[PDB]
Formats: structure tokens, sequence, C-alpha cells
């Protein structure tokens, strides 16, 4: 079953010489996992790549009254 | 008796509660400076999540 081993080796050896990419897939794969991501990531977040964040917030200001006593 | 203890009442009653609003105004600015240092690392959390 040696024999029969290594002709499944040299199968992954000619999937690995890629030039194309996906040869099978087509369309179909391309836009499965395109959508997909999309709707995945439109329940992810909307970020950018590099775009580091940086912001500012405003504490309440302390207001005060008046109450006359002595 | 009764008017001699109304002047101690009022000036024991004054400084605390003149430091109360010392020190609920202070609480104010940390809880929003600790808030500052944990989203700076939460938003920057985002990108060590997203691209893997």
């Amino acid at each position: 079953v040696q024999k029969l081993f290594v002709d499944k080796i040299r199968e992954y050896r000619t999937k690995r010489q890629t030039s194309g990419g996906p040869v099978d897939a087509g369309p179909e794969y391309q836009q499965d996992l395109d959508r997909e991501l999309f709707k995945l990531k439109q329940m992810y977040g909307k970020a950018d790549m590099n775009t580091f964040p940086n912001f500012t917030f405003e504490d309440p200001k302390f207001e005060a009254v008046e109450k006359p006593q002595s | 008796i009764d008017l001699e203890k109304s002047q101690q009442a009022l000036v024991q009653k004054r400084h605390y509660l003149f430091d109360v609003q010392r020190n609920n105004i202070a609480m104010a600015l940390e809880v929003t400076y600790r808030e500052r240092l944990h989203r700076v690392y939460k938003e920057i959390k985002n990108r060590l999540d997203y691209h893997i």
C-alpha cells in the first residue's frame, strides 16, 4: 500500500504547482467567499487596514447653585 | 442652650459637604481617564482581531 501511498504524494505536488490559483473553483468559489466575508464584515465593523483611531471626550460641566444659609 | 448648639451644628455640616463636592467631581475625572486608557486598547484590539 506504499506504492499506492506515493501515488497520492505525487498528486499533492502537482496541486502545489499553481499559477492561476483555483482551477476547479471558477466564479463559484470567487463569488461566494467575497460575498461571505462582506456579509460578515458588515456584522464585524467598518475599520480600515492601517488607520489608527484617536479621539477625545467631553466631561460634564460641574456647575453650582446657591443656597442662603447664615 | 438650643441656640448655642445651633451655631456649632452648621459648621460641622458645611465642611463635610464642601469636601463631598471636592470628591464627587474627583471621581468624575478618574473614571474618564481610566476609560481613556482602556478604549485606546479596544480600538487597537479590533485590528489585532480583524486581520487574523
